[PDB]
């Protein structure tokens, strides 16, 4: 598990 | 060069999966220097998120093997060299991305919504630089990435509901330049949490067309508040 | 420009998922002239096989949309323009491998494994230029492949063990060739049917090196078996 | 589910 940003 | 067909050349590209013409064609729109649509904006986005993507994948793995390879001088000075080569490529597309904001999309953008739109862009692909910055330009870089994020937080705050989906990407992305750019996990925690609180403390506020993308992203921002405080 | 140098960054390439950076140096090191050995040829083919892949994927999607879109003529003409730039590409990618296993490949194989694992190569090839082909080239394009195939088989069926990696996997291959180009299902099944059967019967004479392989490939001959007999 | 063909 991993920082994650703003998907699309 | 016309635009609906550079929009719908765009849409083909984009089921090709073929994000390089996807940008090509959504980059010759922007510059015919008219506002976008909805729709165009999202597909411009779409479009350099995948190109710029593929360079900071590619940058991760590189690097990485650059860092496991002390002590093993000729492979650690050929991955340094292609490590370089790939900053290079992704600087450009950066660099391309936040002209077409400057000359375009933030001068032209009438609403609220896309000016926060394009800011927390603009804040995106600064970050993105900020990855792969070293030494003297970084702090330059670093200082423009949080200023666009800053601004458009402070719109966002003022013009958007707690639950508006552009409002909560910027809260999580701009949680993450804290953490991951400004070595920064107690901001980075509290900016990801008073997101999430204010956006639990007005679920009225949420609209049933968006509201996938909503819950989708507070969960996200609720899975690095975990991950940051274990 | 050195040997070991190619080959080493084909390797991170590999790594970083830039396959055509990965084609680029291991067709540099297929030209210096020299038996490549079997941890060159197989970078050679995965990088290729990548590189052509991609195009193959795009050309499905393309001109699928293109044979739903008649009667609205401007999409339409738009979607065969975009097929067609796909195409070139991947006819070119195609005639640059087939034009490294005329010049350098097949004529520098000395043992049979090699010459089996260039023909078969050489059957994937202008199988996939046969994939795209239409009208007058097909038939001339399907006889090159069937060909390259065929001398493969042969060589394999003489010099190499039934669970032999790369004799399975021409196989397999040779089946699909049948299957999706020659539109005979039921050759198709005779030929992956034998090639798991008599595998089947021998796994003895499996080592640690090729066991894994193998019988991945059996289980997907099998696959096909099962789907094209439903 | 759909034909395949030889995977490295």
């Amino acid at each position: 598990k991993r920082t994650a940003s703003n998907p699309k | 060069m016309d635009k609906n067909e550079l929009v719908q050349k765009a849409k083909l590209a984009e089921q090709a999966e073929r994000y390089d013409d996807m940008a090509a064609c959504m980059k010759s729109v922007t510059e015919q220097g008219a506002e976008l649509s909805n729709e165009e904006r999202n597909l411009l986005s779409v479009a350099y998120k995948n190109v710029v993507g593929a360079r900071r994948s590619s940058w991760r793995v590189v690097s990485s093997i650059e860092q496991k390879t002390e002590g093993a001088e000729k492979k650690q000075q050929m991955a340094r060299e292609y490590r370089e080569k790939i900053e290079t490529e992704l600087r450009d597309i950066c660099n391309d991305v936040l002209s077409l904001l400057e000359k375009f999309l933030i001068p032209n953008a009438s609403q609220a919504e896309s000016k926060v739109f394009y800011l927390k862009m603009k804040g995106d692909y600064y970050r993105y630089l900020a990855e792969v910055a070293a030494g003297d330009d970084k702090k330059g870089i670093v200082d423009q990435s949080q200023q666009a994020y800053q601004e458009a937080f402070e719109i966002s705050k003022k013009e958007m509901q707690p639950t508006h989906p552009i409002r909560l990407g910027l809260a999580l992305n701009f949680s993450v330049f804290y953490y991951e750019i400004l070595n920064s996990p107690e901001k980075a925690c509290s900016l990801a949490k008073t997101a999430f609180d204010e956006a639990i403390a007005e679920l009225d506020t949420l609209s049933e067309e968006s509201y996938k993308d909503s819950t989708l992203i507070m969960q996200l921002l609720r899975d690095n508040l975990t991950l940051w405080t274990s």
